[PDB]
C-alpha cells in the first residue's frame, strides 16, 4: 500500500511565451488583450453624438447653406467627421485661427 | 526471451492443502509484480492474488481471504503460492501472470503462464463401464462410457479404421461425482449386415482397455 | 531557477485528478486514489489570484486622447506631437511584454516549488516506515488503512504508534 | 468494486467481415481499460491496453475505442483464427481487478435443420439398476435447440444431463446429446417415452418414441 | 520560489537571539545556547546593503522644473505641455512602484535561501553521529561538550575522531 | 536564490574538462575521467540562447533624429523640445541597464539550479549501492567497469543487477 505524489494535467492546448523558452503548453490562462469591436456609433453615458455628414465645422458654424439640415442641434458628446466633409468655405478665402478654434471647441 | 513455468497441480481431497509453484526465466524477476489468475472450468476468467516487486504489498481476492498465502524467492527466481483448507468450488485452471508495468496503472498482463489443473473432490480412481447404444431403424450407432471419477478418457473406434461421423461429446459431471460421455458414429442404414463395429475405450489413470462390440 | 519536481524526477501529470492542482495517490486494502490536497491548493490559488490582480490594478486607464491639427507653417510643433506620441506608445509597449515575459518565470518556478515543498513534507512525517521506490512513491512496511491515510494527509501522522511493527518487516526484507 | 459487463453474449459472424464489442463499467473508469483473447485450452494474450494502444506484435485490424463508461472493440477482417473468446478488464481502481464475462464468437453460415435420433438402454443397465437413456441430435446450426423429455406424455425434470460439441472445420454445425439417468424402477415402470425437439431450423417439432423393453 | 525554511519545516523565529539573523540553539553538558552565526549573516548583510545602494543610485535626481505660462491663442501648445508633464509622471510612478514589489519577492527568498543552506551545511558535516528529530534538530549520539559545538559551528568537525564511539551507541539503540 | 552547488558543497570548478559545461569524472579499473554530460548543457545552452535573442528583439531600431532649429522668440517651445529630449533618454538609458542587473541573477541561478538537479538525479539512481563520501563524489560499493559508468551516464542503471554483491560488501565494512 503505497501514497505517490503528483499534479494535475488536462487536455487545454493554449500556449505562453516565457524566457527560456516559447509555445509552452499550459493548463490554465487569461488573456490581457482586447482585439474585438463593434463596427457602430454608439453614444456616450445615453448623449448622442452629433454628424456633420458632408459639412466642415467651418461649414457648420458660418451656416454654409448645403448644411442646413444640421440647423437645430445644439448638444453633442463628441463630433463626427467623414471622409465626404467638403462644404466649409463656399466664398474663398481663409478662416485665421481655424485650428486654436477646433481645440477650444473640443471642451464645450 | 520471456517463459513462465509452474507446476504443483494435482486430485486433492477437500480439506487439503497444496503449494503452486511458478518459475520465471527471461527477464529480472525482481523489478516487477506477478499475479494469480484461476478459470473455472467452462467459465470466464477470476483474480486470485498479486504481489508487488518489492514484496512489501500482498493483495488477496475477497472470497479467498485467510485461506491463502502468497511468496517469492529471488534467488530460485521463483513464485510460491500456498493454498490451504480448500473446498469443493476451487476446482480450476491457474494461471501465473506478470504485470506489464511497476505503478499502481500496470496496463494489463503481458505475460501468461501455461496452466495448472488442480481438482478438488472426494471419490476414488475407478475404471469406466461402457454399454453398447443400439439401432432399432436407425442409421448411427455409439457407446455410452459411464462412471469413472478421473480426466480423460479416450474412445477410438475400429482402431482408428473409422474417422467419419465420429462424434465424442464432452464429459459431463453427473451429480453422483463421476463422469459420463458418449460416441456416435452415422452409417448408411442398410449397413447392419456384415459391418462389424468395435468401440476401443482407455482409461489411462485407472489404465483399463475395454473392447465393445455394438450391435442390436 | 528550477526546482526539479515536474518533468524533473516526478514524471507527466494525472488526467484523473479533477479537483485541485496537487494531490495523492493512495493504493490501501480496500480501493484506488486520486484525492487532492485543499491545504496547498488555496494557498496557489490565493497567491496567483492577487498576483494578477495587481498587475491589472498597477495598469491606470487612459482618458480622451484626440489628434490635432495643424497647417502648413506649423512642420515643426507637428513632428514634434508626432515625436511625443510614438515615444510613449513604445515605452508602454516595451513595459507591457517584458512585464508578462518576467512574470511567467515566475509562476512556473512558483509551481514547481509547491510540488517539491509538498513531497519534502510527505518524506518528513515518514521518516524510518516509508521506503521510497521512484518517481514520488512510498511504501508502508507496516500496513495502512483509509484512516492512517487521512492521518498522512493532514499532516498528523504520530509514527511512534507503529514504529516497533514497521521494523520487524524491514528486518525480514533485509 | 466496479463491476464489468460485456454485452452481446455471442456475436455470430461470416468470414471476410469485420465485428464489434462493448464492454461496459458501473462506474467512470478513465482509460484503464485492457482486452484479451483466448483459444480454447490456451493462455490468454494481451491485445489492447489502455483502450487505444495495441501492444507490441499485434496486427494492425484491431482497433480499441471508447472513454468514460463505456468501450468498444472493433475488428476490420477475418482470417477463421479469430474467432476465441474476448475478455475486457478495468485496472482503475483495484483491488479487486475485475475482469468481464466473455463472448464467443461463431462462424456464420446456412441455417440446417437437426437429424434427431433416439436411443434405448441396454439391459446389462438394468442388470446393473441403471437406465440410460439417449437422445440425440446431429449436425445443426446454429446452437439454439430445445429439447423435451415426456414420460407417457408427461414433462420431466431435475434428472437429464446435456452436452454439446464444437464448431466442426468443415460444416460448422453442432451436435448435442442429452442423458436420462434413473434406476430400474422408473424404466420398469412406465412404457411409453418420448423425446421432442423444437429447432429454429425444424418446421415442426420432432418426436421420437419408445417402449418399455423396447 | 519558496525554499521551505521559514515558515516551512522549521517553525517560528527565535527572540532570545540578538546578535544575528541565522544562529544556533545547544544543549551541551552545562548550558543552553543562542549564539549566532557571524560568518552566513556577514554575506547576507553586504549582499542586501549593495542591493539598496543600487537601487538607489540608479535614480538620477532631478534639476529645476518650474512652469509655464500661455495665452489664449496657444491652447495647443499648453494641451502638448500637459500631455507630456503627465506622460513623464506615469512611467517614473510605474517603474517605482513595480521595482519595489519585485525586489520584496526577491529578498524574502534570499533569506529563505540562506536559512535552507545553513541546514544542509551541518547535516553534511554531521552524515551518520546524529540522528535529526524534527524542526532542524540534531541529536548526537557520542557525547559532546562546547569545543566539538564551536567545532561544529566554524566548519571543522573532523568525524573520524568519534565515528566508531558513535556507532556503539547507535548499536545501543538499534 | 542561491541553489548551493557553485562555489557551495561543490568546490571549485574543473580546468581540464573542454567539451561542455556539466560534466563528470571517474576513475575505473582502467582510467581517469572528464567526460562531460551532453543532454542538460544542450538544454542549457538552448535556454540561454533563447535569452539572449530574445532580449536583442525587443529592442526596436531607432531612425533619422535630426535636431531642430528656432529663433530668440521661441525659446518656450525649444525648451519643451529639449525637455521631451531628455526625459525619453533617461527612461531608455534606465531600462537598459535595470534589464542587465536582474537578467544576470537570473541566469547565475539557472546554471546553479542545472548544478544541483544533475547531482540529485546521480543520487537518485544509485539508492543504496553508492555511500557519498563529500564534495559531490560517490564510491560504489561493488565493482564498475566502464559499461557501468555509461549506464550511469544514460541514466539506464538497472539497479537489481548488482544489489545483492553490495549489499555483501556493505555488510563486509559495517
Ligand atoms: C459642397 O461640396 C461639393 C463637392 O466638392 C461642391 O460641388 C462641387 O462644385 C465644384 C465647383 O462648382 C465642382 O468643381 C468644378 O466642376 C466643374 C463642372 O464639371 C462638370 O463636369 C463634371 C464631370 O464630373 C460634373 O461632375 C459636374 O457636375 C459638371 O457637369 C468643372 O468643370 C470644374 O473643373 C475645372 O475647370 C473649370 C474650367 O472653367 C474651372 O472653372 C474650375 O475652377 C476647375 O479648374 C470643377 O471640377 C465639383 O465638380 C462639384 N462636385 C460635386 C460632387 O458636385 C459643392 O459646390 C459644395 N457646396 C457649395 C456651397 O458649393
Ligand atoms: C508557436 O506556435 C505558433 C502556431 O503553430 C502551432 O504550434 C507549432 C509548434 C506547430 O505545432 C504548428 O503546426 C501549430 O499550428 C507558430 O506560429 C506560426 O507558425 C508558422 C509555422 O507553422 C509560421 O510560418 C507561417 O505560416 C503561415 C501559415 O500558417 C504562413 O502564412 C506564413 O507565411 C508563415 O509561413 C508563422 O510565422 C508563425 N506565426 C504565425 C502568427 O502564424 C509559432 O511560430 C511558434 N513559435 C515559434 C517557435 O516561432
Ligand atoms: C485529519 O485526520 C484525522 C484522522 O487522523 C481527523 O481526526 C478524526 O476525526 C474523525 C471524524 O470522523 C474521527 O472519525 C470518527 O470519530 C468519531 C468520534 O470519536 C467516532 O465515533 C467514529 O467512530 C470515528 O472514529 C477519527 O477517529 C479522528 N481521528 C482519529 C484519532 O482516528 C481530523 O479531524 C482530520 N483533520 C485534522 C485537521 O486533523
Ligand atoms: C574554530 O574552532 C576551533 C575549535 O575546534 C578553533 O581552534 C581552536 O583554537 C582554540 C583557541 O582558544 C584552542 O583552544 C585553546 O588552544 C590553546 C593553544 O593550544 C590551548 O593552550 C588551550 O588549552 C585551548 O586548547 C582550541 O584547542 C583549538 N581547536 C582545537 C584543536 O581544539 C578555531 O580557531 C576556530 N576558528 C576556526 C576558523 O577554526
Ligand atoms: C547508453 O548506454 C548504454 C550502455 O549501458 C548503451 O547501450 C549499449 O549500446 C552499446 C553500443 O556500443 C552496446 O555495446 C556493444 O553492443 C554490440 C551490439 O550488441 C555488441 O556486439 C558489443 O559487443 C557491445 O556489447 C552495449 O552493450 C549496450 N548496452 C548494454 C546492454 O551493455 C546505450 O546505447 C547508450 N545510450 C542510451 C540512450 O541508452
Ligand atoms: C477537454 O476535456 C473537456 C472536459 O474536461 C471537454 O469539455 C467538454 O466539451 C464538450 C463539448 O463542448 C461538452 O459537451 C462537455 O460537457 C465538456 N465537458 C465538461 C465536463 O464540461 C473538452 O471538449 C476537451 N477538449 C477540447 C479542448 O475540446
Amino acid at each position: 500500500d503505497t501514497i505517490c505524489v503528483g499534479y494535475h494535467a488536462n487536455n487545454s492546448t493554449d500556449t505562453v511565451d516565457t524566457v527560456l523558452e516559447k509555445n509552452v503548453t499550459v493548463t490554465h490562462s487569461v488573456n490581457l488583450l482586447e482585439d474585438s469591436h463593434n463596427g457602430k456609433l454608439c453614444s456616450l453615458n445615453g448623449i448622442a453624438p452629433l454628424q456633420l455628414g458632408k459639412c466642415n465645422v467651418a461649414g457648420w458654424l458660418l451656416g454654409n447653406p448645403e448644411c442646413d439640415l444640421l440647423l437645430t442641434a445644439n448638444s453633442w458628446s463628441y463630433i463626427i467627421e467623414t471622409s465626404n466633409s467638403e462644404n466649409g468655405t463656399c466664398y474663398p478665402g481663409e478662416f485665421i485661427d481655424y485650428e486654436e478654434l477646433r481645440e477650444q471647441l473640443s471642451s464645450v | 526471451e520471456v517463459q513462465l513455468l509452474e507446476s504443483g497441480g494435482g486430485l486433492v481431497q477437500p480439506g487439503g492443502s497444496l503449494r503452486l509453484s511458478c518459475a520465471a526465466s527471461g527477464f529480472t524477476f525482481s523489478s516487477y509484480g506477478m499475479a494469480w489468475v484461476r478459470q473455472a472450468p467452462g467459465k470466464g476468467l477470476e483474480w486470485v492474488s498479486f504481489i508487488s516487486a518489492t514484496g512489501l504489498s500482498t493483495y488477496f481476492a475477497d472470497s479467498v481471504k485467510g485461506r491463502f498465502t502468497i511468496s517469492r524467492d529471488t534467488t530460485k527466481n521463483t513464485l510460491y503460492l500456498q493454498m490451504n483448507s480448500l473446498r469443493a468450488d476451487d476446482t480450476a485452471v491457474y494461471f501465473c501472470a506478470r504485470m506489464r508495468r511497476t505503478m499502481i496503472a500496470f496496463g494489463g498482463n503481458d505475460f501468461w503462464g501455461q496452466g495448472t489443473l488442480v481438482t478438488v473432490s472426494s471419490a476414488s480412481t475407478k475404471g469406466p463401464s461402457v454399454f453398447p447404444l443400439a439401432p432399432s431403424g436407425t442409421a448411427a450407432l455409439g457407446c455410452l462410457v459411464k462412471d469413472y471419477f478421473p480426466e480423460p478418457v479416450t474412445v477410438s473406434w475400429n482402431s482408428g479404421a473409422l474417422t467419419s461421423g465420429v462424434h465424442t461429446f464432452p464429459a459431463v459431471l453427473q451429480s453422483s461425482g463421476l463422469y459420463s460421455l458418449s460416441s456416435v458414429v452415422t452409417v448408411p442404414s442398410s449397413s447392419l449386415g456384415t459391418q462389424t463395429y468395435i468401440c476401443n475405450v482407455n482409461h489411462k489413470p485407472s489404465n483399463t482397455k475395454v473392447d465393445k462390440r455394438v450391435e442390436p | 531557477g528550477l526546482f526539479g519536481a515536474i518533468a524533473g524526477f516526478i514524471e507527466g501529470g494525472w488526467t484523473g485528478m479533477i479537483d485541485g492542482w496537487y494531490g495523492y495517490h493512495h493504493q490501501n486494502e480496500q480501493g484506488s486514489g486520486y484525492a487532492a490536497d485543499q491545504k496547498s491548493t488555496q494557498n496557489a490559488i490565493d497567491g496567483i489570484t492577487s498576483k494578477v490582480n495587481s498587475v491589472i490594478e498597477k495598469m491606470n486607464t487612459q482618458f480622451t486622447a484626440v489628434g490635432k491639427e495643424f497647417n502648413n507653417l506649423e512642420r515643426r510643433i507637428e513632428n514634434l506631437n508626432k515625436k511625443v506620441d510614438d515615444g510613449f506608445l513604445d515605452v508602454w509597449t516595451y513595459n507591457a511584454e517584458l512585464l508578462v515575459l518576467l512574470e511567467n518565470e515566475r509562476t512556473l518556478d512558483f509551481h514547481d516549488s509547491n510540488v517539491r515543498n509538498l513531497y519534502e513534507k510527505v518524506k518528513s512525517q515518514l521518516r524510518n516506515n516509508a521506503k521510497e521506490i521512484g518517481n514520488g512513491c512510498f511504501e508502508f512496511y507496516h500496513k495502512c488503512d483509509d484512516e492512517c491515510m487521512e492521518s498522512v494527509k493532514n499532516g498528523t501522522y504520530d509514527y511512534p504508534k507503529y514504529s516497533e511493527e514497521s521494523k520487524l518487516n524491514r528486518e525480514e526484507i533485509d | 468494486e466496479v463491476v464489468m459487463t460485456q454485452s452481446p453474449a455471442t456475436l455470430s459472424v461470416s468470414p471476410g467481415e469485420g465485428a464489434t464489442l462493448s464492454c461496459r463499467a458501473s462506474q467512470s473508469v478513465n482509460t484503464n481499460v485492457a482486452w484479451y483473447q483466448q483459444k480454447p485450452g490456451q493462455a490468454p494474450r494481451l491485445l489492447i491496453y489502455g483502450a487505444s494502444t495495441r501492444a507490441t506484435g499485434i496486427p494492425a485490424r484491431f482497433s480499441g475505442s471508447g472513454s468514460g463508461t463505456e468501450f468498444t472493440l472493433t475488428i476490420s477482417t477475418l482470417q477463421s483464427e479469430d474467432f476465441a473468446v474476448y475478455y475486457c478488464q478495468q485496472y482503475s481502481n483495484w483491488p479487486p481487478i475485475t475482469f468481464g464475462q466473455g463472448t464467443r464468437l461463431e462462424i456464420k453460415r446456412t441455417v440446417a435443420a437437426p437429424s434427431v435420433f433416439i436411443f434405448p438402454p441396454s439391459d446389462e443397465q438394468l442388470k446393473s439398476g441403471t437406465a440410460s437413456v439417449v437422445c440425440l441430435l446431429n449436425n445443426f446450426y446454429p446452437r439454439e435447440a430445445k429439447v423435451q423429455w415426456k414420460v407417457d406424455n408427461a414433462l420431466q425434470s431435475g434428472n437429464s444431463q446435456e452436452s454439446v460439441t464444437e464448431q466442426d472445420s468443415k460444416d460448422s454445425t453442432y451436435s448435442l446429446s442429452s442423458t436420462l439417468t434413473l434406476s430400474k424402477a422408473d424404466y420398469e415402470k412406465h412404457k411409453v417415452y418420448a423425446c421432442e425437439v423444437t429447432h429454429q431450423g425444424l418446421s415442426s417439432p420432432v418426436t421420437k418414441s419408445f417402449n418399455r423393453g423396447e
